[PDB]
């Protein structure tokens, strides 16, 4: 049904962008997320001056997004605890020309100016989930290391494409790489031995 | 001139809902303000606030840079009902009017919203890209 993996901390996707590249006055990112590690990289997108990181930064949600002329980050945290406490959460994060929004179960913000510029959304590169290369430090990535939990239904969608990530890796795709071995589903993280 | 204005967020939980705006006025003499209102209703704390881009994103339980508050109006109306025995309502209004020496415009808007469920802080850079 659902497409999950776990990641164990050596292991991450790769979608091959270079053969294919993106283009989009607007994009959506959604994805679900379990873990009990503080920091790790869930996912980023984008080796170009655009970029959108999405990642655990001590058990808080952290955003950093470069929307063209401008920059964006948001830190998001339950008030009496974390959210790495081995449940599930969902993320959106909604970009246009105008305005970009972040939600995180009960909180949603949306923000946004007026640009009056011509940008293009969209990334050559690899787009990258649970991870990436140790030797290669993405542009706005707060975190240095891949994610140990697990990942579900991760999509990227944009007004010309919608790309199943989660599914992707699941069946295979001749773009779709995986770094290490990952189990199709999300173990149980009390015991990650 | 400036590449961006009329600035708007808004953070909404069940719990607190904030909604700002923020605008720009070049004054013509070397200066220029940056006004924002906020408005919100619930429960919690929020503010709005100019930054360098060298700020941190981090939470805080507290309260070179040519961009100084020269003033800060805030109402803040307070309806007390227990739930179930307590329990209140806060309903503020702010305004505030920064002033800027125009030779330095890469600024920055700083969000804090602690709320009774969550907690939020962003950082909007709106022409960062043209710092380097």
């Amino acid at each position: 049904d659902a497409s999950i993996a776990t990641f164990k901390g050596s292991e991450y996707f790769a979608y091959d962008l270079s053969q294919n590249p993106i283009q989009s006055s607007s994009d959506e990112i959604t994805l679900s997320f379990k873990t009990l590690q503080r920091n790790g990289l869930m996912l980023h997108t984008g080796k170009s001056a655009d970029y959108v990181n999405l990642a655990l930064k001590n058990g808080a949600v952290s955003l950093v997004i470069n929307l063209g002329s401008g920059a964006f980050e948001a830190l998001v945290e339950p008030v009496n605890g974390k959210f790495n406490d081995n449940a599930w959460h969902d993320v959106k994060v909604t970009r246009n020309l105008r305005q970009v929004t972040i939600s995180v179960d009960g909180i949603l913000t949306t923000t946004g100016y007026t640009q009056e510029d011509y940008t293009m959304l969209g990334s050559d590169d690899f787009f990258y989930v649970g991870g990436s290369p140790s030797t290669a430090d993405l542009p706005g990535s707060p975190v240095s290391n891949n994610f140990m939990g697990c990942l579900k239904e991760v999509v990227y969608k944009n007004n010309d494409v919608r790309l199943e990530l989660s599914r992707l890796a699941k069946q295979g795709d001749p773009k779709m790489k995986i770094h290490g071995v990952v189990a199709f589903k999300c173990a149980a993280l009390e015991v990650l031995f | 001139d400036f590449g961006w204005g009329d600035f708007h967020s808004n953070i909404k939980t069940v719990k607190l809902n904030l909604l700002i705006t923020g605008k720009i006025v070049d004054h013509g003499d070397g200066t220029f303000s940056v006004y924002f209102r906020h408005d919100s209703t619930g429960q919690g704390d929020v503010s709005v606030s100019l930054v360098p881009p060298t700020k941190i994103v981090e939470f805080d339980l507290a309260q070179s840079f040519n961009c100084r508050i020269e003033y800060e109006k805030v109402d803040k109306a307070t309806k007390n009902t227990l739930c179930n025995y307590t329990c209140y309502q806060e309903q503020t209004q702010s305004h505030v009017s920064w002033l800027c020496s125009k030779p330095f415009k890469v600024i920055c808007i700083y969000i804090s919203f602690y709320s009774t469920d969550y907690k939020l802080v962003q950082k909007v850079c709106p022409d960062y890209n043209y710092h380097s």
